[PDB]
């Protein structure tokens, strides 16, 4: 709820979401996770690979965050 | 033989046609070419009226199919739920 | 969400399965269930009763092989449950039926109860996340890559022709007769009896199938060859005997082009194609005659395509280019088409979710049947 808590709590909450979604992007961009993605791509299994960026709402969340 | 037919009951429809009849005969005599003129006339007119009627006969499947078919080439209605729900596979070829 | 869709191609004679995205089906075996006939006496015997797959094929003598599906219609659901359960065993998939959406091939014009009870079986005993029943011709054309054309298949229990236009499989032109591979084998068994060689055991009908698969051909002229005495090639049984066939090798797959031999008012394969094409829009006949695709194991006889061309030329109108394609994966056409179809992102919106099935029921399947 946008009015739940005081003003500084909600404002700080949006700030927390910004840096936290960047940390999720950090965990996304590691070479180990990319190695698993390469396994699924090299194994002709496009499902988890395309869903890793589309099914995850991280992209749109990061653009609204930005 | 130009023809103009109008009809507007709850709408508007206009038929405009003509046939450039071309025929010949030697002017043999007067009465002979009178009734022979009628022979060419009865020929072309029976021909033309009949042909016009059959043009009206072959119109659901040829002329209109040049414009808009009665049913699609799949001979079924449209599953709007299918087209909207997912792409038919048009992306795949 | 789940792991990956599993394309289980059914078939009245040979089931075929594997994950979507795979190139060829890695798991294929006959669609029969064999349970022993003899008496367990010695201890340490073959434990377990019902055998399916390679083990049932190996110890073929003990079993009393039966089929649970005939003419694309399931007759026994218990054996089908055990077959599907075997597909998910450690010998074939080594997975669970809870993390995989299922693509399921199915023949046209079948009863509603097949889709309904098959859906109950999957979503209830298997509890699959998503089931999707589809046609078979649509998948075969997707496997060849082209898009508009008829599909002539003849599997083990059914045979039909579907004129497909860009994916919309025209439901008003699907001719379907029930004379396929297994029935050709059955008629071959009758002719073998007339030859003198008797084969009547259930685990011997399979030997009759083996003979159909490696000793029959199709005569170009159906009658001129019947009025001659062939070379009468031999055949080696698994037992080690010898069978000289003779005329019982070309008249046996002749059944597909004339079901009068079995005594039935149905039509041949050629008439199924010509009627499937002629019961369509006159503006698409030339396009359909220029694109015919064969699939199904019964289209593997020698001289099949050539005789089909001759027959269709006798039935098609004059000077219309007839073109019959015949890819090298007629046994795997429906499965490869399933691998291409289920591996797309639109398949997520094309299936039926488990939640949806629990909400509406079987009507949801008939609603979203395509
Ligand atoms: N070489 C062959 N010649 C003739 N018939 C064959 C041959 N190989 C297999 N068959 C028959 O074709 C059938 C395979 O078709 P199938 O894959 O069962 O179609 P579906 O899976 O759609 O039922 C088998 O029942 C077999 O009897």
């Amino acid at each position: 709820d946008p009015a739940s808590g005081t003003a500084l709590q909600e404002i700080s909450f949006w700030l927390n979401l910004e840096r936290a979604l960047y940390r999720i992007q950090e965990k996304r961009e590691s070479p180990e996770v990319l190695l698993t993605l390469d396994i699924l791509k090299h194994g002709k299994r496009f499902h988890a690979t395309v869903s890793f960026d589309t099914d995850t709402g991280l992209k749109q969340a990061l653009e609204t965050v930005n | 033989l130009k023809i103009q037919v109008h009809y507007y009951e709850d709408g508007n429809v206009q038929l405009v046609s003509h046939k450039d009849v071309q025929d010949s005969v030697t002017v043999s005599n007067e009465a002979q070419t009178a009734k022979e003129f009628i022979k060419i006339i009865e020929h072309a007119e029976n021909e033309y009226q009949t042909a016009i009627s059959e043009n009206y006969q072959t119109m659901s499947d040829t002329t209109f199919k040049a414009l808009r078919r009665q049913l699609p080439v799949t001979r079924t209605k449209i599953d709007w739920n299918k087209i909207l729900s997912y792409k038919i596979g048009k992306e795949m070829q | 969400i789940a792991n990956q869709p599993v394309v289980i191609d059914n078939g009245s004679g040979v089931i075929k399965a594997g994950f979507a995205g795979d190139q060829i089906p890695k798991y294929c075996f006959p669609n029969y269930v064999g349970r022993p006939k003899h008496v367990r006496v010695m201890a340490g015997a073959l434990e377990g009763d019902i055998f399916i797959g390679p083990k049932a094929e190996e110890h073929r003598g003990l079993l009393s092989i039966r089929y649970p599906m005939e003419h694309g219609i399931v007759k026994d659901w218990n054996d089908m449950e055990r077959i599907w359960q075997y597909v998910y065993s450690k010998d074939q998939l080594q997975t669970f039926s809870e993390e995989h959406p299922v693509l399921l091939t199915e023949a046209p014009l079948n009863p509603r109860k097949n889709r309904e009870r098959a859906a109950e079986v999957f979503f209830e005993t298997f509890n699959v996340p998503a089931l999707f029943i589809s046609m078979q011709a649509v998948l075969s054309l997707y496997a060849t890559g082209r898009t508009t054309g008829v599909v002539l298949d003849s599997g083990d229990g059914v045979t039909h022709a579907v004129p497909i236009y860009e994916g919309f499989a025209m439901p008003h032109s699907i001719m379907r007769i029930d004379i396929a591979g297994r029935d050709v084998s059955r008629f071959l068994r009758l002719y073998l009896r007339k030859e003198g060689y008797d084969f009547h055991s259930s685990s011997e009908f399979e030997i009759v199938k083996a003979i159909k698969e490696r000793a029959c051909y199709l005569s170009i002229n159906p009658q001129k060859d019947e009025t001659l005495e062939t070379e009468k090639a031999q055949y080696y049984l698994p037992d080690g005997s010898t069978i000289e066939i003779g005329p019982s090798r070309f008249r046996a797959p002749e059944l597909l082009f004339r079901p009068d031999l079995i005594g039935e008012e149905s039509e041949g394969i050629h008439e199924v194609l010509v009627f499937a094409i002629q019961k369509s829009d006159m503006d698409l006949r030339r396009t359909l005659f220029s694109n015919i695709v064969l699939s199904g194991g019964s289209t593997l006889f020698k001289g099949f395509g050539d005789r089909l061309l001759s027959e269709v030329k006798k039935l098609a109108p004059k000077d219309v280019k007839i073109r019959i394609s015949a890819p090298q994966e007629r046994l795997y056409s429906t499965w490869i088409g399933g691998s291409i179809l289920a591996s797309l992102d639109t398949f997520k919106k094309m299936w039926v979710s488990k939640k949806e099935y629990e909400e509406d029921g079987a009507r949801s399947i008939h609603r979203k049947t395509f």
